[PDB]
C-alpha cells in the first residue's frame, strides 16, 4: 500500500523537507 | 474524537539551544533556564573561513567530536557537522579532596 | 612567576639531601623522618613492609598537600633496638624479595617462550 | 591482683537483628541469680549466637592506667585471655531500681549492655572494664 | 515489543526501490 | 622463593598473568612503577623552517610529540639534564628531520615513517618510528594539497612518564584481586538481589565459591593477583616489565644508600 | 558615593577559588604571582636585621622578595634597576617594602555584603599554580559556591591597623553570628556525609587505616588508645577513633523520642569526658545550631581551640572518606513495582474522587462553604485532594525506599535534598501553579488549545501526573516551565527592591 | 578535523585503523559494529575516539589558498 | 549565532507589574521557547521563536 | 559547565598513579561531587551518560527525542546484555594503594563542554600605579593596570 496511514516516526521526513525550503534564516531573508 | 489537526512532532515546541538539552523532559525546568544561558558562551568552532576571516576575538578548540548523545533536530541545526565540545568519560566520586 | 620550580617532581635540590632525619620528643625512641621528591610508590611499600616485622612498634605516612611532592614518616621502636637500623633491615628485605621477583619472572618467561 | 568480680553462666531468650549486617542484640538470664538480667549488644557475625545458648560473662579488672596499647606478642600472656569474646570498654551510669536491684550500663566503644543483680553491691563495679565470654 | 530504541533509513529506500 | 609467577597469555604487545605470594603494597607500587618511571625516548623540540600548511605550527608540535620511538638501548643514552655539554650532543639526543611537498593535484598524507634519523645513531637501535598496520604506516600528520611545504627539523631527549604523559609507555593497566569476594572488603549494591544485579568476573573460575555457608573467613590475607599489562608498542612488553622493576630496585637502593651515608 | 564613602583603593587582588581540605580556618591560600605584586613596609630594629638584609640581598625576583627601601627622609629607591645591588647596608630607623611572607594577616571581601560576616581575617601559607584557596568550612557564611564568583583582598600597611584585624577580623572570634544568636560556621555537606557514615554502630576499621588517621591528626599526643574488641584482631568504631579528635571535657545531651540510654533507634547523642559514648553523627548535633557542638565549645573551651577542631575531624573525616568512598546513582531513584503501581492507584482513586466532587458540583448541589464562593470552594477541594495525594505517595515510596539507598543515606543524613526532593523526583510532581489559582484560561473556554471546551479535570487545568523519571507529556512541561518562569521573574525583581531598602 | 593521537583514555596509538575504518564501509558495505569488531579493539576507551571524531580537514583543504 | 538571528525584543518601562507581560503566557504556544530566556533584570522581555 | 548546567572551576590535577581505576583499568577525565545531584535535581544528565555508555558498546549512536518511548528499562538491558552493570554501578579501586572500594560508581562517558571566561583575563593585582587626573584616584580598567 501506498495509501496507509502515518507512524510518528515518519515526520522526520516532513522536516527536512521543510527545512531544505526555507532554511533557518527564512524570516530575515524574507 | 473530533480532531482536525495534529502537530508534526511535539518535539518542535522548543528553540535552538533548547535543542541541544538532552532529554529535555528528564530535569527540572530552571536548569533548562540556566542551560540555554549558558550555552551562548561555549567555545568550539563557529565558521571554517576562520583562516582568513579575521575579527578580534576568537576561540578555536582542537578536537572537537559530535556528542554521543544527541536528538534528532541538532542534525537539522548541523550542529553534528561543526560540534560544541568533545565527550569525555566523566566520574561522580567523593574522591576526599577537591 | 616565581613559585618553587618543577625540578620537585623528581630531581634532588641542590644544597639539599634527599631526606632529613628529625628527632621527637613525645614518645621514647620516636623519630620522624622528612621524605621529599618522591610519593605513594615508596610510601605505601615501605610502610607496610616495615609494619610486617614486629619487634618495631608503630608507623604511618602521610601527604601534606598534593601540590607538593613530599611526604613524612613517623616511627619508634622499644628500647635498644633501633629504628634506623630497623628500617635498613626493612630495605634489604624489599631488595632481596624483589630480586628473587626479578629472577623468578625472568626465567617463568623465558620457558613460556612460543615454539 | 587482676581478678574476676562476677561470673556467671547466662542463657539467651533469643535475638534481634536490628537491620544491622555485622552486629546483633542478646538478652539473656541467669541459671542462677534468678534477680539478675543480662542483654548485650555483639558482633554477631564474628561470633555467631543462636537461641537456647548457655553463655559465661566475666568482670576482668585486669590482665595480669594503661600506656599506649602494645601489638599482641605471641608469647605466653598468663592472664584472663583465654575464653573467646574478649570485650573492653567503659561506665558511664549507675542505676538503683526496687531499692534493692542494683544497675549499671557500661560500654564498648559503640556497643551497650544492661546487666542487674543485687548481692555483690558494693563487689560489682567503677569506670572502666573488660568482658570475657566463653565459646 | 520491539519498542523502537533505534531506526534505519536507507534499507528502508532500498525497500522502497524494490516496492516501487 | 618467595614470588611465584605464572603466565597465561601472550603476545608481541599485551601480556597477562598470575602474581602469588606477594603483598598488596608490592603490587600496588609495581603498577606506580609501571606506569611512572619507565625511561624511553620521545621527540621534544620542534624548529619550524617553514610552514604553510592550513595548521598552527605549535599545532604540528603537539602532534609530533605522541609519536612514539624504537626505544630498546635507551639506557645507553644520557639526560640532558646530567649531560656536561649543552644543546644536545649526539651522547645525550637525537635528531629529526621531515620533508614533504605539495604535488599532487589530489589531497596528499604525511605518515609518520616518512621522517628520517639524521645524526650519528652511533649504531644503538634508537630511534626508528613504529609501524603497526598491514601497509607500513606510521599514523598520521597532517594532509596537504599542491601548494604547501613543511621543513622540519626536531630534536628529541629523554622525558620521563611522570611529569608529562609523552614518555609514557603503559597507557592500560587491569589489576584484580579477590574476583570472589571472600576477603569481604566491600558488599556490592543490590535493590533485590546481590548475586543476579551483577555480572560474573572473567576470574571466576581460578578460585572455587565460597562454599555457601561457612563462617566469615578472618585471618585471611589479599593474594592471588591478575595482572594484564598492556603497552604502546614503543618498546617490547617483557622489557618494560623487567626494565620497571629495575628501576624500582635502584631507586629503593638509592635511598638506602642515602640513608648510610647520613 | 562614588568617591567618598566608597572610592579606588590600593594593594587589591581578585581572583577565584577553589577548595581544600588540608587548610585550616586561619589561613588563606595566596598565589605567588600575587605574593610578588604585593608589597607591605616594615622598619628597621636590631631584631629584624638579619633577616631583612638576606630578604634585599634576595632581590625582586626570588619569592621572599623586596621591591623598595625607605631612608630616613622622603627616599624611594627601587630594587629593580638598581645597579647597586649587593651593597646597602641597610641602617636602623628605615623602612624596607617586602613581598608577603607567610601568615601574614590579611582582610577578605567577597561582594556582595550583608551582614556582620563576609569579613574574615587569614593567615597566609604562600601557593603555587596560580588561584587562591580556603577553607571548605567558612564558604555558606561567605555565601559563595565555586560557580565562578570573585574575591577582593587588601592588606594593611601599618602596625595598629593589622593589630586590629588580627584581634577583631579573624574568624576564631567570629564562630558565632552575632545577628542570629547562634553559631553560623559549620562543617558542611561532603565531611557530614562522611562522618554519618562513620559514626554507624555496624562498622569498624583496621590497623593500617587507625595508625594513618592517628598519625594524621596533628595533636596526637603518641598514645594510641586500646583496642575496642580484641579477639582475633585488633579493631576500632568510628566513634572510638573521632573520640581522640574530640578535645576532652566536653558534655552534651540529645534525647530526643527514643534514647531510653540503650537507644534502639540509635537516635540523640551523648559525650563525657571528650569520648563518644553512643549515637549517630548527624547535623542536627554538629552542624549548626542552638545546643551545638561547636558554640558548646567556643563558649566553655575558649574561641581558638574551636579551629583546630575543625581541622581535626575536617582531615580525619576527609582521610577515611579516600579509601571507603561514596556515590550515588539511578538505582537510587526507580523503586519497587509493586509499590509503583500503589503510588498508580493512589493518584486514580484520588482523580475518582476528584470526578466525583466535580460530579456533585455539575448537578449544582454543593456545600457552598462559608466566607469563599462556590467556585473557590470548588477550588479549595481539589487543591487538598491533589496535595493529599502528592504527598501520602511521597510517604509511601520514602517507606518503601530502602536502607542501603545512597540518597536516603544522603538526605537523612542531612547536607542536601529533602523528602520533598526525594518524592517529587520519583514519584509525582504536583500541579504547578502561579499565584495559587493553577493555570488559568489563557484562550478562551479553556486551557491549552489541545484539549476540548470546559474542563478541569486534573489533565484539563494540568495537574502533573507523572514523576520525573518515566518522563512527561509536553503539556506538563509547558506548565512546569510556567511555574518555572514566574520563579525567576519575582527573583529578579525582589532582589532590586531589597537592595534599595536595604540601603 | 584530524583525528587525533593517543586516546585520552586508554592512550594506544590511535588512527592507523583510520582510513581502514573508512574503507570497511565502502567497498565492504560493511556494518559497523562487526567492523569495529574485525577492526580489533576490544576496550571501549578507543572505541569511541572513531565513534564520535567527525572530520573537518577535508572541509579545511578543499579551500585553494595561494 | 544561530540562536542569535530568531531574537526578539519588546520595551516595558522601568519596573512594571507582573501579571503583565513579564511572565510567560499560555498564548505563547508552538511559537516561542520557554525556556530560552536570558537571565537577569531582563528575563521575560527578550524571547525567542 | 555540563549539558545541564553545572559550571565551577577545577580543584586540582592527579595523574594516573593515584587516579581511580577500575579492572579494565579505564581511569576518568574528571570527577565531581555527587552533592550536586539531590539538590540541582538533574536526571536528565544520569540519563545522558547511561545511554551514552550503552552508546558506546553498541555502536550505534543515541538519541535523545523529548516527547518519545525511550526508557531506562531498555537502556538497562540493552546494556546488561553487553555484559555490564544493569544500572552503571561499578567495582572500582583506590588511587593510592589499590584496596577495594566499599560502595561503587556510577562512571562512563558524557560529552561537556568549554566556556569563555578564563582565568588570565580575571587574575588582576596593583599597588601604586597611575593616577586619574579629574580625581586624583587609582584609574579604572584591568586593561590600564587598574584597581
Ligand atoms: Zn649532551
Ligand atoms: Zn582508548
Amino acid at each position: 500500500d501506498e495509501s496507509a496511514p502515518i507512524t510518528a516516526e515518519d515526520s522526520w521526513a516532513v522536516i527536512s523537507a521543510f527545512f531544505r525550503e526555507k532554511g533557518l534564516v527564512s524570516q530575515q531573508l524574507d | 474524537t473530533t480532531f482536525t489537526h495534529c502537530e508534526i512532532h511535539p518535539s518542535m515546541i522548543l528553540g535552538v539551544a533548547a535543542s541541544i538539552i538532552p532529554f529535555p523532559d528528564h530535569n527540572q525546568s530552571p536548569r533548562n533556564t540556566y542551560q540555554s544561558a549558558m550555552g551562548k558562551q561555549a567555545m568550539g568552532v563557529f565558521l571554517t573561513n576562520y583562516n582568513v576571516r579575521m575579527d578580534t576575538m576568537a576561540n578555536i578548540l582542537y578536537y572537537p567530536q559530535k556528542p554521543l548523545g544527541t536528538t534528532r533536530a541538532m542534525e537539522y541545526l548541523k550542529f553534528r557537522e561543526l560540534p560544541a565540545g568533545q565527550n569525555a568519560i566523566v566520574a561522580i566520586a567523593c574522591y576526599s579532596g577537591y | 612567576m616565581n613559585a618553587p620550580d618543577r625540578f620537585e617532581l623528581f630531581l634532588l635540590g641542590e644544597g639539599e639531601s634527599k631526606l632529613k632525619i628529625d628527632p621527637d620528643t613525645k614518645a621514647p625512641n620516636a623519630v620522624v623522618i622528612t621524605f621529599e621528591k618522591e610519593d605513594h610508590t615508596l610510601g605505601n611499600l615501605i610502610r607496610a613492609e616495615l609494619l610486617n616485622d614486629r619487634k618495631v612498634l608503630f608507623a604511618a605516612y602521610k601527604v601534606e598537600h598534593p601540590f607538593f611532592a613530599r611526604f613524612k614518616l613517623r616511627i619508634q621502636t622499644t628500647e635498644g633496638y633501633d629504628p634506623k637500623d630497623a628500617l635498613k633491615n626493612a630495605c634489604n628485605s624489599i631488595i632481596n624479595k624483589l630480586g628473587a621477583l626479578k629472577t623468578n619472572f625472568e626465567t617463568e618467561w623465558n620457558l613460556q617462550t612460543l615454539a | 591482683m587482676s581478678n574476676t568480680l562476677f561470673d556467671d553462666i547466662f542463657q539467651v531468650s533469643e535475638v534481634d537483628p536490628g537491620r544491622y549486617n555485622k552486629v546483633c542484640r542478646i538478652e539473656a538470664a541467669s541459671t542462677t541469680q534468678d534477680q539478675c538480667k543480662l542483654t548485650l549488644d555483639i558482633n554477631v557475625e564474628l561470633f555467631p549466637v543462636a537461641a537456647q545458648d548457655s553463655l559465661t560473662v566475666t568482670i576482668a579488672s585486669s590482665l595480669n592506667a594503661t600506656r599506649s596499647w602494645r601489638p599482641p606478642q605471641a608469647g605466653d600472656r598468663s592472664l584472663a585471655d583465654d575464653y573467646d569474646y574478649v570485650m573492653y570498654g567503659t561506665a558511664y551510669k549507675f542505676e538503683e531500681v526496687s531499692k534493692d536491684l542494683i544497675a549499671v550500663y557500661y560500654s564498648f566503644g559503640g556497643l551497650l549492655m544492661r546487666l542487674e543483680g543485687n548481692y555483690r553491691n558494693l563487689n560489682n563495679l567503677q569506670e572502666n572494664a573488660y568482658l570475657l565470654i566463653r565459646r | 515489543t520491539n519498542a523502537s530504541p533505534f531506526i534505519k533509513r536507507d534499507r528502508m529506500r532500498r525497500n522502497f526501490l524494490r516496492m516501487r | 622463593e618467595g614470588p611465584q609467577v605464572k603466565i597465561r597469555e601472550a603476545s608481541k604487545d599485551n601480556v597477562d598473568f598470575i602474581l602469588s605470594n606477594v603483598d598488596l603494597a608490592m603490587a600496588n607500587s609495581l603498577r606506580r612503577v609501571m606506569i611512572a618511571e619507565i625511561p624511553t625516548l620521545a621527540i621534544d623540540s620542534v624548529e619550524v623552517e617553514t610552514n604553510t600548511t592550513v595548521l598552527a605550527d605549535e599545532f604540528i608540535a603537539h602532534r609530533l610529540g605522541l609519536i612514539p620511538l624504537q626505544s630498546m638501548d635507551i639506557e645507553q643514552l644520557e639526560y640532558s639534564r646530567d649531560c656536561f655539554c649543552e644543546d644536545h650532543c649526539d651522547k645525550c639526543s637525537v635528531v629529526l628531520t621531515l620533508q614533504a611537498f605539495g604535488e599532487s593535484e589530489s589531497t596528499t598524507n604525511v605518515y609518520s615513517k616518512d621522517l628520517v634519523i639524521v645524526s650519528n645513531l652511533m649504531g644503538r637501535n634508537i630511534g626508528h618510528p613504529i609501524i603497526q598496520d598491514k601497509e607500513g604506516n606510521g599514523v598520521l600528520i597532517c594532509k596537504l594539497r599542491k601548494g604547501q611545504e613543511l621543513k622540519l627539523t626536531c630534536v628529541a631527549k629523554k622525558g620521563i612518564a611522570k611529569e608529562h604523559a609523552k614518555w609514557g609507555p603503559a597507557a592500560a593497566i587491569e589489576f584484580e584481586y579477590d574476583p570472589w569476594n571472600k576477603l569481604k572488603h566491600t558488599d556490592y549494591w543490590y535493590e533485590q538481589d546481590s548475586a543476579k544485579e551483577w555480572p560474573q568476573s572473567k576470574n571466576c573460575e581460578y578460585e572455587d565459591p565460597p562454599n555457601e555457608g561457612d563462617p566469615f573467613d578472618y585471618k585471611a590475607q589479599a593474594d592471588t593477583f591478575y595482572m594484564n599489562v598492556e603497552s604502546v608498542g614503543s618498546i617490547p612488553v617483557d622489557q618494560v616489565v623487567v626494565r620497571g622493576i629495575d628501576t624500582l630496585q635502584k631507586k629503593v637502593a638509592s635511598i638506602l644508600l642515602a640513608l648510610t651515608q647520613m | 558615593r562614588g568617591n567618598l564613602m566608597g572610592k579606588r583603593v590600593d594593594f587589591s587582588a581578585r581572583t577565584v577559588i577553589s577548595g581544600d581540605p588540608n587548610l585550616e580556618l586561619d589561613q588563606v591560600g595566596v598565589p605567588k604571582s600575587i605574593a610578588k605584586t604585593l608589597t607591605y613596609p616594615e622598619v628597621v630594629t636590631p631584631y629584624n636585621i638579619d633577616r631583612l638584609t638576606q630578604l634585599v640581598r634576595n632581590g625582586p625576583n626570588e619569592h621572599p622578595g623586596a621591591k623598595y627601601v625607605i631612608r630616613d627622609s622622603g627616599d624611594r629607591i627601587d630594587l629593580r634597576y638598581s645597579k647597586r645591588a649587593g651593597d646597602i647596608q641597610l641602617q636602623y630607623g628605615w623602612k624596607v617594602e617586602r613581598h608577603i611572607m607567610d601568615n601574614d594577616p590579611v582582610l577578605f571581601n567577597r561582594q556582595p555584603s550583608l551582614h556582620k560576616m563576609s569579613m574574615m581575617a587569614h593567615r597566609v601559607k604562600v601557593i603555587p599554580y596560580s588561584t587562591f584557596r580556603l577553607n571548605l568550612s567558612v564558604t555558606s557564611p561567605y555565601n559563595a559556591d565555586f560557580d565562578g564568583d570573585e574575591m577582593n583582598l587588601h592588606v594593611p600597611q601599618s602596625e595598629e591597623t593589622r593589630a586590629e584585624l588580627s584581634q577583631l577580623c579573624a574568624v576564631p572570634l567570629q564562630i558565632v553570628s552575632p545577628q542570629s544568636n547562634k553559631p553560623c560556621m559549620g562543617i558542611v555537606q561532603d565531611t557530614l556525609c562522611g562522618i554519618r557514615k562513620l559514626t554507624l554502630r555496624d562498622t569498624f576499621i583496621e590497623l593500617d587505616q587507625v595508625l594513618n588517621m592517628l598519625y594524621w591528626v596533628p595533636d596526637w599526643d603518641g598514645v594510641i588508645p586500646t583496642p575496642a574488641i580484641i579477639k582475633p584482631k585488633p579493631l576500632w568504631s568510628g566513634k572510638q577513633i573521632l573520640s581522640v579528635a574530640i578535645p576532652n571535657g566536653i558534655h552534651l545531651q540529645r534525647f530526643d523520642e527514643g534514647t531510653t540510654l540503650l537507644s534502639p533507634k540509635d537516635n540523640g547523642m551523648l559525650i563525657i569526658d571528650g569520648q563518644i559514648i553512643f549515637g549517630v553523627v548527624e547535623k542536627k548535633t554538629v552542624g549548626s545550631s542552638n545546643g551545638g557542638l561547636i558554640h558548646v565549645v567556643t563558649r566553655e573551651k575558649g574561641p581558638q581551640v574551636c579551629a583546630k577542631l575543625f581541622g581535626n575531624i575536617q582531615k580525619v573525616v576527609n582521610f577515611w572518606l579516600l579509601h571507603n568512598g561514596f556515590s550515588t546513582g539511578i538505582g537510587d531513584t526507580i523503586a519497587d513495582g509493586p509499590t509503583m503501581r500503589e503510588i498508580t492507584e493512589t493518584i486514580a482513586e484520588a482523580k475518582k474522587k476528584v470526578l466525583d466532587v466535580t460530579k456533585e458540583a455539575q448537578a449544582n448541589l454543593l456545600t457552598a462553604k462559608h466566607g469563599m464562593t462556590l467556585r473557590e470552594s470548588f477550588e479549595d477541594n481539589v487543591v487538598r485532594f491533589l496535595n493529599e495525594a502528592r504527598d501520602k505517595a511521597g510517604r509511601l515510596a520514602e517507606v518503601n525506599l530502602k536502607d542501603l539507598n545512597n540518597v536516603k543515606q544522603m538526605v537523612m543524613a542531612g547536607s542536601k535534598g529533602s523528602f520533598i526532593n526525594i518524592a517529587q523526583m520519583s514519584a509525582c510532581v504536583g500541579q504547578q501553579s502561579v499565584e495559587g489559582k493553577r493555570i488559568a484560561f489563557g484562550f478562551v473556554d479553556r486551557t491549552l488549545p489541545h484539549f476540548s471546551k470546559d474542563d478541569y479535570s486534573p489533565e484539563s487545568k494540568g495537574f502533573v501526573e507523572n514523576s520525573y523519571l518515566r518522563g512527561l507529556t509536553p503539556q506538563e512541561f509547558f506548565f512546569h516551565a510556567m511555574g518555572g518562569r514566574e520563579g525567576l521573574i519575582d527573583t529578579a525583581v525582589k532582589t532590586a527592591e531589597t537592595g534599595y531598602i536595604q540601603r | 578535523m584530524i583525528v587525533p593521537v593517543r586516546c585520552f583514555s586508554c592512550g594506544k596509538v590511535v588512527g592507523d585503523k583510520w582510513e581502514s575504518y573508512l574503507n570497511l564501509l565502502q567497498e565492504d558495505e560493511l556494518d559497523e559494529g562487526t567492523a569495529l569488531s574485525r577492526l580489533g579493539l576490544k576496550r571501549y576507551c578507543c572505541r569511541r575516539m572513531i565513534l564520535t571524531h567527525v572530520d573537518l580537514i577535508e572541509k579545511f583543504l578543499r579551500y585553494n589558498p595561494l | 549565532t544561530l540562536s542569535h538571528l530568531r531574537r526578539t525584543n519588546t520595551p516595558i518601562g522601568r519596573d512594571g507589574k507582573l501579571a503583565k507581560p513579564r511572565q510567560l503566557h499560555n498564548t505563547h504556544w508552538g511559537l516561542v521557547c520557554p525556556a530560552e530566556t536570558p537571565e537577569g533584570q531582563a528575563c521575560g522581555l527578550v524571547k525567542n521563536l | 559547565a555540563s549539558r545541564h548546567g553545572q559550571k565551577g572551576t577545577i580543584g586540582i590535577t592527579y595523574r594516573r598513579e593515584d587516579m581511580p581505576f577500575t579492572a579494565e583499568g579505564i581511569v576518568p577525565d574528571l570527577i565531581i561531587n555527587p552533592h550536586a545531584i539531590p539538590s540541582r535535581m538533574t536526571v536528565a544528565h544520569l540519563i545522558e551518560c547511561l545511554l551514552s555508555k550503552v552508546a558506546a558498546l553498541s555502536g550505534n549512536e543515541g538519541d535523545a527525542s523529548p516527547f518519545t518511548d525511550i526508557t531506562v528499562e531498555g537502556i538497562s538491558k540493552l546494556l546488561r546484555e553487553h555484559g555490564y552493570q544493569s544500572r552503571g554501578f561499578e567495582v572500582m579501586y583506590n588511587g593510592h594503594t589499590g584496596k577495594k572500594l566499599m560502595a561503587q560508581i556510577f562512571f562512563g562517558p558524557t560529552y561537556y563542554q568549554r566556556l569563555r571566561h578564563m582565568v588570565d583575563d580575571k587574575i588582576h593585582a596593583r599597588a601604586r600605579g597611575p593616577m586619574q587626573v579629574l580625581t586624583r584616584q587609582p584609574v579604572e580598567g584591568r586593561s590600564r593596570d587598574g584597581g
